[PDB]
């Protein structure tokens, strides 16, 4: 019953996200083209985003990041639509939950394609190194390093996709978002998902008896990561003309934090 | 939020 809510959420995760942790680990275990310097970035661009190539490399990369985000937002909207109870909410609350939750979910899921040396990109066909991203000019070199720091500690929890699907549902189904209309119903929806997450972790991770409170803390850490990311994005938009922001992403950030 | 609202429709 609750086991079935957990399975339905996991099934919806496997169906709606192009990348999952099993798929990513297969690729990361050895084929992705390695982007480790300007030469290989330019090569990967010609093979994997050929239409895109011509501002500075950093602005081209930032454009690619946005395309990745827009795609993941669409996947999250479908996944959410598949979360039992979500589609019965007021359409305006559905928008609010997704507006505040998508980047928390994005950076949680990004951990699955990250290791200490770099991350998968372009639908698993590239691997960009962490040191290359640090090498970009300011402010672009400041984007990803806090996400790697989050991911190394998140990955140390050794969650699998059955855990992560419930965690992403719990992020989305969050009753304390600003502007909610039916807070009471959302809190009950959230309580039900968190209940299923709590029991699932007890079953799937009997070795780690604090895993549930650890994940509650990661949820709070993600909120802060998102606030800080949104601040950097605002600095980039105001100080870099070549770095326009996609309209869906402007809509999400607008009046967020 | 017209894109989200349409994405959800
Ligand atoms: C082919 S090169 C390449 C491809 C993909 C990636 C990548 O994974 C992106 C991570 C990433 C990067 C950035 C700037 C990012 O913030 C943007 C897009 C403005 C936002 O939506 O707020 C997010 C949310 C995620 C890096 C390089």
């Amino acid at each position: 019953d609750l086991k079935s809510l957990a399975k339905r959420i996991y099934e919806a995760y496997l169906k709606n996200f192009n990348m999952n942790k099993v798929k990513a680990r297969v690729i990361l275990s050895g084929p992705p083209f390695v982007i480790h310097d300007m030469e290989t970035l330019c090569m990967a661009e010609k093979t994997l985003v050929a239409k895109l190539v011509n501002k500075e490399a950093e602005v081209r990369i930032f454009h690619c990041c946005q395309c990745t985000s827009v795609e993941t937002v669409t996947e999250l909207t479908e996944f959410a639509k598949a979360i039992p109870g979500f589609a019965n909410l007021d359409l305006n609350d559905q928008v609010t939950l997704l507006k505040y939750g998508v980047y928390e979910a994005i950076f949680a899921m990004l951990s699955s394609v990250m290791n200490k040396d770099g991350m998968l990109v372009a639908y698993g066909n590239g691997f960009i190194t962490r040191e290359f991203l640090k090498s970009l000019r300011k402010p672009f070199c400041d984007i990803m390093e806090p996400k790697f720091d989050f991911a190394m500690k998140f990955n140390a929890l050794e969650l699998d996709d059955s855990d992560i699907s419930l965690f992403v549902a719990a992020i989305i189904c969050c009753g304390d978002r600003p502007g909610l209309l039916n807070v009471g119903h959302i809190e009950k929806m959230q309580e039900g998902i968190v209940h299923v997450l709590r029991l699932h972790l007890q079953s799937n991770h009997p070795d780690d008896i604090f895993l549930f409170p650890k994940l509650l803390q990661k949820m709070a850490d993600l909120r802060q990561l998102v606030t800080e990311h949104a601040q950097l994005v605002q600095i980039i938009k105001k100080t870099e003309s070549d770095a326009a922001l996609h309209p869906l992403l402007q809509e999400i950030y607008r009046d967020m934090y | 939020h017209k894109i989200l609202h349409r994405l959800l429709q």
